[PDB]
């Protein structure tokens, strides 16, 4: 029963950054993301999640970071 | 008896973890799984 | 039920337990990596509990590709490697995965590599000594049969050469059964004695292990201790003498230092584990010749920028019966092997276990060079001429005596095309001798180079 009652109870993702600075990042969400998957950022900017935390995913920019700031969208 | 029950289903105390998971749907789950009325109350609250 | 994965930082990752099944310590868990080409099954090796039912691993293999959320299951035991008779002859990895034979020893006795050393009451200390026909290992720092060797030196200085060397010097002639725990060197020079261990037939009556330098730390901190278990299988229930040659050692300090910054513990000095002598300790002392039985082992020790008081070396030096130094400014004045004497030590050089024809001459020997050492200051600015006699008589043999420690090894036919040379120890301590007493202060310095016994020194001295 207790099966059961479990899987009733468990019955394109898109993450944001909450932190940046000097060629780093931490990003919100993506609990699928794979470790050293290469995320892309609107502005055209790649990058490597290096670390992936119990809340959020730091990320190496590569290229400018200058054009990443806080509550961009990171796919 | 309730406490019996979570401490031997550790797989079901860890699914009664909900402070992070919306805790509506926990409710839910939690009520439908599990008597006195009142210590079910409780339970729930 | 099983586990599942938290947190990954690097080859480290975390795992959660349900509340009661969380694994002990050292224990093995399979996970999965399902990308692609990079797809593969992970082992992670316990290192903490962080409490609340979760736990912190060693990947042996690279993270790359592990997601989060993935489950993760425990087998119960340790890492465990094949042990047996028909170990020998193959090749194996940490994991005890044969790379010559995909398939072999699956079927083969597990042991697991995770072991406490032996009982203090079985110990016994060594002293007979082993002829390896060196002349400066021979004469200044005599190895010891059922002892622990070290060869420590910086970067580009002779640890390949006389390694191969001293294996053809002792595996190619030791009645025994020999293991080659390659523990963070160049696969290159694996691959190389993989091939000359087959082409000098020896292969058949050795095991190797591999953990070069592309594997992740994790392992790359294990494959001593893979290959330490085979060994001391051999050594305490075949009953057979066991060489245990390992290089370099160095490098599993340093993987535990990689490590121990992704585990989180504070740095102690120049940037080293805590611990790192107690983990540095774990893996020596399990290696010694218990009562009734041998292994021999000789060691590798990487020093970095030649700073022989880095904690790591430094800590590795107190666990050895042998301790052979290799210098950079030896190997510039074109001596080889380039052993620095008055560095280099051994236990057994005492006249109660080597004679004293042999410690006098060994004494006699370091005292030249040690005066020579000192007039260095002075030698490099005046010249040779300013020193008075009793000094410049010395200093001119001193020259000779140095120069006179080089050899043609075996391993160097292959760069200089000059056959090798054995010599042994009574003709190396007859003509040190003669030495010091100057029945060669004649010649000049040119014609000690690189010579080998007296009769090859005399038919070199006629030629020029
Ligand atoms: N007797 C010798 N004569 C000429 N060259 C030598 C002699 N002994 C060692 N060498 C040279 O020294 C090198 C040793 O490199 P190696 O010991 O592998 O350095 P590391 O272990 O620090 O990588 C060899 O490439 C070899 O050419
Ligand atoms: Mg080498």
């Amino acid at each position: 029963x207790x099966x059961x009652x479990x899987x009733x109870x468990x019955x394109e993702e898109i993450g944001t950054v909450i932190d940046a600075g000097d060629g780093i990042a931490h990003v919100e969400g993506l609990p699928s993301v794979m470790t050293q998957e290469l995320l892309e950022f609107p502005g055209g900017v790649l990058g490597v999640a290096l670390n992936l935390d119990e809340h959020s995913v730091g990320a190496v920019i590569l290229g400018e970071f200058e054009k990443i700031e806080e509550g961009q969208q990171v796919k | 008896r309730f406490g019996r029950v979570l401490d031997a289903e550790p797989r079901l105390s860890a699914l009664l973890s909900d402070y992070t998971t919306p805790a509506e749907g926990r409710v839910a789950l939690l009520d439908k799984a599990l008597v006195n009325q009142t210590a079910a109350a409780l339970l729930s609250q | 039920t099983a586990g599942r994965v938290v947190r990954i930082t690097g080859p480290v990752v975390d795992v959660e337990f349900p509340r009661g099944s969380v694994p002990e310590l050292f224990n093995a868990l399979h996970a999965e990596i399902t990308f692609g080409a990079l797809a593969k099954t992970l082992t992670l090796e316990v290192a903490q509990h962080l409490g609340d039912s979760l736990v912190r691993c060693i990947s042996m293999q690279p993270t790359d590709g592990l997601v989060r959320g993935v489950e993760v299951t425990d087998t119960g035991a340790s890492i465990s490697v094949p042990v047996g008779d028909g170990v020998k002859g193959h090749v194996f990895n940490a994991l005890g995965d044969c790379l010559d034979d995909p398939g072999y020893g699956k079927d083969f006795e597990h042991w697991s590599i995770h072991r406490k050393p032996p009982a203090f009451s079985d110990l016994e200390p060594r002293t007979e000594m082993l002829e390896t026909g060196l002349k400066v290992v021979d004469l200044l720092t005599p190895y010891v049969r059922g002892g622990k060797i070290a060869l420590f030196g910086g970067a580009g200085v002779g640890k390949t050469v006389l390694i191969q060397e001293m294996i053809n010097r002792i595996a190619r002639n030791f009645g025994g059964t020999s293991v080659f725990a390659g523990v963070g060197e160049r696969t290159r020079e694996g691959n190389d004695l993989w091939v000359e261990l087959a082409d000098a037939n020896v292969l058949k009556d050795t095991a190797l292990v591999f953990g070069q330098m592309d594997e992740p730390p994790g392992t790359r901190m294990r494959v001593a201790l893979s290959a330490l278990t085979m060994a001391e299988f051999f050594r305490d229930e075949q009953g057979q003498d066991v060489l245990l040659f390992i290089d370099n050692i160095f490098r599993f300090t340093q993987a535990g230092s990689e490590v121990s910054t992704l585990l989180g513990r504070m740095p102690s000095a120049v940037g080293y584990q805590p611990t790192l002598a107690d983990e540095m300790g774990e893996l020596q002392e399990r290696i010694t010749s218990t009562r009734g039985r041998s292994i021999t082992s000789m060691q590798a020790v990487y020093v970095p920028a030649d700073d022989y008081t880095d904690p790591a070396p430094a800590t590795t030096f107190a666990h050895l019966d042998a301790t052979t130094e290799l210098s950079r400014a030896v190997f510039s004045k074109g001596i080889f092997p380039a052993v620095d004497p008055l560095a280099s030590s051994s236990t057994i050089l005492d006249p109660a276990i080597v004679g004293d024809e042999h410690y006098r001459v060994a004494q006699e020997v370091i005292r030249i060079l040690q005066r020579y050492k000192d007039l260095q200051d002075i030698i490099a600015i005046l010249g040779i001429d300013e020193l008075s006699e009793e000094d410049k008589q010395l200093v001119n043999r001193a020259r000779r005596i140095e120069r006179f420690l080089s050899q043609n090894m075996m391993a160097a036919e292959q760069f200089t095309g000059q056959p090798g040379s054995t010599v042994p120890l009574k003709e190396t301590i007859e003509a040190f001798d003669k030495l010091t007493k100057g029945e060669f202060d004649h010649l000049p310095e040119q014609a000690f180079f690189l010579i080998g016994g007296l009769d090859d020194l005399a038919k070199k001295a006629e030629s020029l």
